[PDB]
């Protein structure tokens, strides 16, 4: 076949830049079978899908006696670019780096006689977080928002802080999230997530991209990275947590509602008496209202307009933990 | 120590026959071959031998320190300086105060002895 | 120092120059006619220049200063000594100044042993990073290290590897947690001297022809390296991150000598499966160590290795498919290490394992299913090995009555379990059936899907235990036996906590149970923010107690 | 002991018949001599390099 | 398929303050757009370089009033045409002073503004309007006063007065840049406001 | 030191080979059954009891 020509070059490929980022020691990835994928994504057409992107898509599926998440991409988008696909193996070397966190979604393998690769992930059935919640058959409880955004929070501040170079995932969006059965969330899909060099949060970049209103428009003025590039979008992140409602929406108007604006909005006028959840209104929140307008006073507070007026995202984090550690 | 040239050669010879004796040797565990490799070795070895062994029946045939230096092409020591002397005025705290300035070479030791 | 036993913090390590004070010290020496004040500002790049190349040496930079000073200061031949930089050097001017003397007679008393270990140094580029584990192969590769009372392989060659940093012929990279050595380094006037030591005897030539053992840098695909029929040994030498591509026709030059007791192919990429490249491999003969690790190509190593009888070090590490490892390996009962760590798709073993019984290490063992590969039990046979890595997946992988299958390891000195691809509750309550044995040096757990403790971890069931280390996984709590301070205490000397998200236990209450502590680092656990680390959250501290 | 000897005199040293090798007891006992005091040193000899 | 459509697409071309139909090729290829030529290069050609030009008086608010002529020439007249590519690149200048405008769901890579020609609500949304193309006038019109009561923003004349466009422009630019989408200019208003 | 049978010489020489030892029990039980083949090595003939 021509398939060992997709040995042949793509892990070599492959091999040149996790050797580039680990020096070659990493975590015991298992090589598949073509005949197993196409037998687990059950010829990958059919409703076994997850969730879908540009470049990939997130399908379940089951391999003998444990099922497992798939992620397969697009032949022709990679196949159209011929500059662009080292953002794939940045991908795999980096979702296999970032593996031994708990709060990222751990590897189990590769194989990789299709295009260019496919991979393969633990199980999950709390599915990827849609652009409000869940994509169960159905809804959380406020508690359980909470931690997801302590661990969100968390697996960010790995990716700024662990090492020598800060990487920096600027495109968090809920739809990378997934969520376990003690809906424990996992970060996953770095692809964009760019390496600076040490010793440099400022260094400007090559080209603005990434998911309108999560863009973060300093950078989109700017053209250069730091750090608060993340951070910005992570709070909006944390609104659909709060809101339960689509971060871009309308309501019969437009196709404009900017849910930042909104939120900020009705906390200058409308006094914080419409981020009380509509889909949890039936929730106790007796003191638990409390933590609520921290949480939209902090997730306003990160999506300042300026970087000085943003906190680290550490210090998001430490802050987020002070908030649930009142109870 | 103090060898001439005629020695260096030699040894540098000898070392190359070293390597290929225990080279051919461990090809013991026709006999015709090995028979005639080691005969070619042999006889290279001894007329090296008699052929050296005239020129040296011909012919027949230190490093120290001080507490003197110049203290002013000293660059900069003032910080190991100082950490030695608050070393040296707790000598009494013990019984026999043991120090080591512990390096490669030519890096500073004796120097910041003397400093 | 330890001869005279100073103490820990009464010696002292003079630190090599800062760029600033080296270019002082250079103005210093050579322009001495004014002040030490450079007379003319054209000169000061080609200076600067070569006193980057000096890297901080007092010594070197006066040397340098002291053939600049018998000259007239003309831009061309500062120039000629900024380009032609150690072979001055090591003329000396005839030999005057003689740094090569001066570092050389810190070089000419050591053992021939270590001599031999020393020389195979000069075979490495700039100021490459080179891993400890790779040398002290290569070292028992040629036998540079001998053994009888028992020291066999690896204690033995890390011995010699101790006593050439005792030397200060080699500086350390980073530890562990655990004291010791990953990595390595060596300054660049022991790395010219070294080099020219090996200028001699044809050791390394590295060009032409004549050479007893080459080493092969990044990109020989368009070079051609010349391999002549002598050839003891071939090691790639990469530079910590780049991969050396091979071409497929020199890796059959490499089954075309007769001589090559080491072998090792570390960062490559070959234009073929490395079965079909070394198929005739039974004509190397005399061949000791293989380390095919981090190499692409290689789905199965080759069938013919049957015609291999001596082969003391087998390493195949991080090769992410190695699936069938052959049973020709159970045929000749002569090696030291056999080492898989992490090698994914790999079904487990063939089946006598627990034959051959001089080997060493054994790491990333993975035992077998229920009629499959290789159990545990033969592994109570092997009564010389004091390292093992284990590597679990799920509950039938162990049986309960193997659980003394690790009692009676006398020897042993360290265990890694690797529960990584865990999957069956089982394994928890399997886990806890197994006992080290109660001389145990170091341990790590670093997946471990358990909530509490195993169960054994007392020090009631392993008084010994120095070093400790705990990474990432799904761990709550400790149980009771895990304290036990009746009267035991645990004397663990270092411990690491790396990234434990749900891990509860307290900071004096460790100190009541771990009296004899230096170091403890932990620097992913947001749940104990009780500790002396000025974070045990999102970076991580040491506490050295003092 | 030269230290000594020498410290605080006008010192006249006549180094005679020096030649090009082994040069480096100069700069051995050049920080021997001391400075400031008027101390002459005359080296004769064969060559325009020492 | 795509060869009538693209002359529809492209056929309707007719103002003074844009490019005509010069041009065209048989593009078995991507856009082979064939227009000829401008003299005296862009805006950023004379702002932004310190090689050729000094500053005037306001004939660059001559060039905004007919760049805002053929924002109402678009805008106004045709339905639906939207430009989306607000650059002081993509203002072309003749002998005569002239702008004419050329060089034309969620998408990661964006392009459309670099600097702050990009509207917040495009930020915030993506919705792709006039309301961002008023906007990025605006700031264009700040570009004009910048180069980079007391409205000193020229770093190379300090007599702004006697045409009083400084303050009329920066007072529209007020008017231009606030944030939501209920404060918006509209073009025509923008051209009789600063003759 | 009961293989060391009351000579004075051989305690002080396997005190002085284990003084240069970090006191891991695996090399001192080494120690325990390797006695006089070290103390015949000698650390390379410093101690020297043979
Ligand atoms: N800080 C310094 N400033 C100026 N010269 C220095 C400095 N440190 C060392 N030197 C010079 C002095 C000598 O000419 C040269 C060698 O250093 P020195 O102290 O004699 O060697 P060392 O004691 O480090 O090692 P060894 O005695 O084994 O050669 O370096």
């Amino acid at each position: 076949d021509k398939a060992k020509r997709w040995f042949l070059d793509n892990g070599s490929i492959f091999l040149r830049e996790l050797v580039a980022d680990c020096n070659g020691k990493s975590i015991p990835i298992r090589s598949f079978s073509p005949e197993q994928i196409l037998k687990a994504t059950n010829n990958f057409d059919s409703s076994c899908f997850v969730s879908q992107d540009v470049y990939y898509k997130w399908y379940r599926g089951e391999i003998e006696d444990r099922s497992y998440m798939i992620k397969r991409f697009s032949e022709d988008e990679i196949t159209g670019k011929r500059h662009r696909v080292k953002e794939v193996y940045n991908d795999i070397v980096l979702s296999a780096r970032m593996s031994n966190h708990s709060n990222f979604l751990q590897l189990l393998g590769c194989c990789l006689e299709f295009p260019f690769p496919v991979l393969v992930f633990e199980f999950a059935e709390h599915g990827a977080m849609n652009q409000r919640g869940g994509v169960i058959v159905n809804l959380l409880p406020w508690s359980v928002r909470l931690k997801i955004g302590k661990e969100i929070a968390n697996a960010v501040t790995y990716l700024h802080t662990a090492f020598p170079k800060i990487i920096i995932h600027r495109d968090v969006k809920p739809m990378h999230v997934f969520l376990d059965k003690n809906w424990t969330a996992k970060l996953s899909d770095l692809s964009f997530s760019i390496s600076l060099p040490e010793g440099k949060s400022r260094i400007e970049a090559e080209w603005v991209l990434g998911t309108f209103g999560y863009i973060d428009p300093l950078y989109h003025k700017t053209c250069f990275v730091t750090e608060y590039t993340d951070v910005y979008s992570f709070g909006i992140c944390l609104l659909v947590i709060i809101t339960g409602k689509p971060a871009i929406m309308t309501i019969s108007d437009g196709d404009l509602q900017g849910i930042l604006s909104l939120v900020r909005e009705l906390c200058e006028n409308g006094k914080l008496d419409e981020v009380i959840d509509p889909r949890l209104m039936k929730d106790i929140t007796s003191g638990q209202r409390l933590q609520v307008e921290a949480c939209v006073v902090l997730a306003l507070r990160c999506c300042k307009e300026r970087d000085e007026d943003r906190p680290k995202m550490i210090q998001v984090a430490k802050e987020l933990k002070q908030i649930e550690a009142s109870l | 120590k103090r060898t001439n040239e005629t020695l260096r050669t030699l040894v540098a010879d000898l070392r190359e026959l070293v390597y290929e004796a225990e080279d051919i040797l461990v090809d013991c565990q026709l006999q015709y071959k090995k028979s005639k490799r080691l005969q070619e070795i042999n006889e290279r070895i001894t007329k090296i031998k008699s052929q050296v062994e005239p020129y040296f029946e011909f012919i027949t045939p230190d490093r120290w320190s001080s507490p003197v230096y110049d203290h002013t092409q000293v660059v900069g020591l003032e910080g190991d300086k100082r950490k030695i002397k608050e070393w040296l005025f707790r000598s009494n705290d013990s019984q026999l105060l043991i120090m080591a300035f512990v390096g490669m070479g030519g890096l500073g030791k004796t120097t910041i002895a003397q400093e | 120092a330890k001869r005279v036993q100073a103490r820990d913090d009464k010696t002292h390590r003079p630190e090599l120059l800062s760029p600033d004070n080296s270019w002082l010290l250079f103005c210093n020496v050579a322009f001495a006619a004014n002040d030490g004040t450079c007379e003319r500002p054209e000169l000061e790049d080609v200076g600067k220049e070569i006193v980057t190349k000096c890297k901080g040496l007092p010594l070197t930079i006066k040397a340098v200063g002291g053939l600049l000073l018998c000259k007239d200061h003309v831009y061309h031949e500062w120039r000629r000594i900024a380009e032609h930089f150690q072979d001055e050097l090591r003329g000396n001017t005839s030999e005057t100044d003689n740094v090569m003397s001066s570092l050389q007679l810190s070089y000419d008393e050591l053992p021939s042993h270590l001599k031999s270990c020393i020389l195979t140094l000069s075979l490495y580029p700039e100021d490459c990073v080179i891993p400890k584990q790779q040398l002290v192969h290569g070292w028992i590769g040629e036998g540079f290290v001998m053994w009888r009372n028992g020291r066999s392989a690896t204690e033995s060659g890390e011995d010699c590897f101790s006593g050439l940093t005792n030397r200060c012929l080699i500086e350390v990279v980073d530890k562990t947690y655990s004291g010791t050595i990953i990595t390595c380094k060596i300054h660049d006037m022991v790395r010219d001297l070294v080099i020219d030591i090996a200028k001699k005897d044809s050791f390394s030539n590295p060009e032409g022809l004549n050479c007893r053992h080459l080493g092969i840098s990044g990109n020989f695909d368009e070079k051609q390296i010349k391999v002549n029929h002598k050839l003891r040994g071939v090691v790639s030498t990469t530079k910590t991150g780049e991969v050396n591509k091979l071409n497929s026709d020199l890796a059959k030059k490499f089954t075309d000598c007769k001589y090559l007791r080491v072998l090792d192919i570390s960062k490559s990429i070959f234009d073929a499966p490395l079965s079909e490249i070394l198929d005739e491999i039974a004509s190397l003969q005399h061949l000791a160590c293989l380390s095919l690790s981090n190499t692409h190509p290689l789905i199965q190593f080759p069938r013919s290795m049957e015609d291999l009888h001596n082969l003391q070090i087998l390493d195949a590490s991080y090769c992410q498919n190695l699936k069938q490892l052959q049973p020709c390996i159970v045929l000749f009962k002569k090696l030291l290490v056999l080492d898989m760590t992490n090698c994914g798709s790999l079904e487990c073993f063939p089946k006598g394992i627990g034959s051959l019984v001089k080997l060493e290490v054994l790491l990333g063992f993975k035992p077998a299913r229920s009629n499959n590969g290789c159990k545990l039990s033969e592994v109570k046979n092997l009564t010389n090995l004091r390292k093992l890595g284990l590597s679990l997946t799920r509950g039938d992988q162990i049986e309960e009555e193997e659980l003394d299958s690790l009692i009676n390891l006398s020897k042993l000195m360290s265990i890694s379990i690797n529960c990584y691809d865990s999957y069956g509750d089982d394994l928890i309550t399997k886990i806890d059936a197994l006992t080290p044995p109660h001389q145990l040096h170091e341990l790590s757990l670093q997946f471990y899907p358990g909530k509490s403790s195993p169960s054994w971890l007392s020090p009631h069931k392993l008084p010994m235990l120095r070093y400790m280390s705990i990474c990432s996984g799904n761990l709550v709590k400790m149980q009771e036996p895990f304290w036990g301070n009746e009267n035991t205490h645990w004397r663990i000397e270092g411990l690491m906590l790396s990234s434990l998200s749900d891990l509860d236990m307290d900071w004096e209450v460790l100190q009541q149970s771990m009296p004899y502590l230096r170091t403890v680092t932990a620097n992913w656990c947001p749940e104990l923010e009780s500790f002396a680390i000025e974070d045990v959250g999102f970076r991580g501290g040491v506490w050295m107690k003092t | 002991k030269i230290q000594q000897y020498l410290l605080g005199k006008r010192y006249l040293i006549v180094m005679d018949d020096v030649w090009d090798k082994n040069l480096s007891w100069w700069d051995k006992i050049y920080q021997g001599l001391p400075r400031g005091q008027g101390g002459s040193v005359i080296v004769t000899t064969r060559s325009e390099s020492v | 398929k795509e060869w009538l459509t693209e002359v529809n697409y492209l056929g309707q071309l007719s103002h003074p303050n844009l490019v005509l139909l010069v041009g065209y090729c048989a593009e078995g290829e991507n856009r082979l757009l064939v227009y000829e030529f401008m003299p005296k290069g862009s805006l950023e050609n004379h702002l932004f370089r310190r090689g050729a030009q000094p500053l005037t008086w306001a004939i660059r608010m001559k060039v905004a009033v007919g760049a805002a002529k053929g924002l109402t020439f678009l805008h106004e007249a045709k339905s639906q045409v939207i430009y989306r590519d607000f650059k002081a690149a993509n203002i072309l200048l003749d002998a005569d002073f002239n702008a004419k405008l050329s060089d034309f769901t969620h998408v990661s890579t964006k392009v459309i503004g670099t600097h702050g020609y990009a509207a917040p609500e495009y930020v915030a949304t993506g919705r792709l309007t006039a309301k961002s193309d008023v906007y990025s006038f605006g700031v264009v019109l700040l570009e004009l006063i910048s180069g980079r009561l007391f409205r000193i923003m020229d770093t190379k004349l300090g007599g702004q007065y006697p045409q009083k466009g400084a303050f009329t422009a920066a007072n529209l630019a007020l008017q231009c840049l606030n944030p939501d989408a209920k404060l918006r200019p509209k073009m025509s208003e923008v051209l009789v406001t600063l003759e």
